[PDB]
């Protein structure tokens, strides 16, 4: 009464034109009532024969309604495992080189829903050359068509190496992002920035996108009202921005960060923290910027407002620690820090529970911080000298005895930089003295990393101008170590090992 | 195109015609 399955079936498998053209249309009917669709499906028979016709047919509005059945079977749980033992997933990627458009809207959808609820069809639409085919077409303009081919491609890329690679030879990085500077359909540039984010983790990929315009299309839509996009946008230009220290034109981005910084979002943050760390980090002009625009401030916010959560911490000491060295106003954001209340919370961050990443990223700074006199005084009194020395006393044990992250080689050098230049100060010097360090600055000049040697020579050098510490480094024998260094081939090793000897007369 | 081919045709599409009575 309802069910006439074999006879259409029948009518599909013949050798006639009309006759398959005919049948094709009314079993595309019986698919748009959710009743007769599980009549279509459950019956094999039934569904090789519209694979086999949609894959052979020369006429155009039979292409359409063999697909437009597969495309409505689709949507049932049932039906997709119809499609993919029927043989289905070949036969739609031949199609995706179909010249008509309305045809690929139908064979593309089908493919999506494969991908995405149907076991094992990830594998046979790569095997079928799917993702050549998918990325070729990215030259299309049509939206709603753009926004599932891209999906198609974020769930292909997702967590398999080998399609990254077919999608970065085919030139998708390119497409990808000339989407994002283009189109402004909300769903197309969430899609393609979910597509740019998987691929940018891997390390031939992230260079093509960034050499593409990646970074500034992504900017691009850092202010827009739709969440889920800027999150994806900020992650991938997370994943970014350490190969991305070379790219100019990055006012509008870098400004938007410093911005994005006061947003209620921990996400957020965390990411615009990440991402101005990596594009602050050796780059000249980046530090000009971020600061004319109250970087500083914001980041001591940023990191007052944090706590103890490390993920935003962590990064915004970093950019902290780039943006107090070596550019023009250096020393108006070394004051800065202090001025915005910041002095008491960076000593704060030496101490537990914190983790080795953010105590060495939190020592740099502190360095930075103490190059500028007005900061000598307050961080004395917030208490960093003796918990540098601790920290160092601790590191130093560590490589003694024959742990997560970093190496304790890189604390110890970076606590005795950071008293090197604490010790500028005459009060400083004399809180140094007074821990016991000159046994452990002169064991430090033994040392075979180059950098250490230094730094523990300048210790020394600066605690040597007073005359009660000059007889406590003579008096542990530091003399030998030293004319060993007066012939360093580093200069300032030689330069600092000669003024100690200096001051010993 | 023959004799009957084309006799298989209208054959066919009769049927077609005759399956849309049963359901609607
Ligand atoms: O065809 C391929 O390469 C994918 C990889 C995971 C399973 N199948
Ligand atoms: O790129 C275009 O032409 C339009 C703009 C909005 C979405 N697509
Ligand atoms: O605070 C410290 O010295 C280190 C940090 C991780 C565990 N103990």
């Amino acid at each position: 009464a309802t069910r006439a399955i074999p006879e259409l079936t029948k009518l599909l498998n013949d050798e006639d034109q009309v006759v398959v053209n005919k049948a094709a249309v009314m079993v595309h009917q019986l698919s748009k009532k959710e009743a007769s669709r599980h009549a279509i499906m459950r019956s094999p028979q039934m569904v090789s024969a519209i694979v086999r016709t949609m894959q052979n047919t020369n006429d155009v509005e039979t292409a359409r309604c063999t697909a437009g059945t597969l495309h409505n079977l689709s949507h049932h749980r049932e039906g997709l495992l119809a499609i993919f033992k029927s043989g289905g997933i070949p036969a739609l990627v031949k199609m995706l080189g179909s010249p008509v458009d309305s045809v690929l809207f139908y064979a593309i959808t089908t493919l999506h829903n494969l991908l995405l609820h149907q076991e094992g069809a990830k594998m046979a639409v790569r095997l079928a050359g799917g993702l050549q085919k998918m990325v070729a077409l990215l030259n299309k303009t049509n939206v709603k068509f753009l926004a599932i081919t891209t999906d198609c491609l974020q769930i292909l890329a997702y967590g398999n190496q080998e399609s990254k690679l077919i999608i970065l030879a085919s030139g998708g990085p390119q497409a990808l992002v000339n989407i994002m500077r283009t189109y402004t359909y909300e769903k197309l540039l969430w899609t393609t920035s979910r597509v740019l984010k998987v691929l940018s983790v891997c390390s031939s990929n992230k260079p093509a996108i960034v050499e593409a315009g990646g970074m500034q299309a992504l900017g691009l839509h850092l202010t827009d009202p739709s969440q889920r996009l800027v999150q994806n946008c900020l992650w991938t230009l997370r994943n970014l921005s350490d190969a991305a220290t070379k790219q100019e034109g990055m006012e509008g981005l870098l400004g938007t960060l410093v911005q994005l910084l006061g947003s209620d979002d921990i996400n957020v943050v965390t990411c615009a923290a990440g991402i101005l760390s990596n594009l602050t980090c050796n780059n000249y002009k980046n530090k000009m910027m971020v600061c004319q625009v109250g970087g500083i401030e914001a980041l001591v916010r940023t990191v007052l407002r944090a706590g103890d959560r490390e993920d935003i911490t962590e990064p915004a000491i970093c950019a902290l620690r780039h943006l107090t060295s070596r550019h023009q106003e250096a020393e108006m954001a070394q004051n800065a820090v202090r001025l915005h209340y910041g002095l008491p919370v960076v000593v704060k961050l030496l101490h537990p529970p914190s983790h080795w990443p953010l105590i060495k990223a939190t020592v740099g700074l502190i360095r930075n911080l103490a190059l500028c006199p007005a900061n000598h005084a307050p961080l004395r009194e917030q208490g960093a000298i003796p918990r540098l020395v601790q920290l160092l006393v601790r590191a130093h044990q560590d490589t003694q005895r024959r742990v997560e992250g970093v190496r304790m080689e890189e604390i110890v050098e970076g606590c005795t930089g950071a008293l090197h230049i604490l010790a500028r100060d005459v009060h400083n010097r004399i809180v140094i003295r007074g821990l016991n360090t000159i046994p452990l600055f002169v064991q430090l000049l033994y040392s075979p990393i180059e950098n250490i040697q230094r730094v523990a020579a300048g210790v020394l050098c600066e605690l040597a101008q007073d005359k009660e510490a000059a007889e406590a480094i003579e008096a542990e024998g530091a003399t030998a170590p030293l004319t060993e260094l007066l012939h360093s081939r580093n200069e300032g090793v030689a330069t600092y090992a000669a003024a100690v000897l200096f001051r010993m007369s | 195109l023959s004799q009957e081919q084309l006799e298989h045709r209208e054959r066919s599409l009769q049927t077609l015609r005759d399956i849309q009575r049963m359901l609607a």
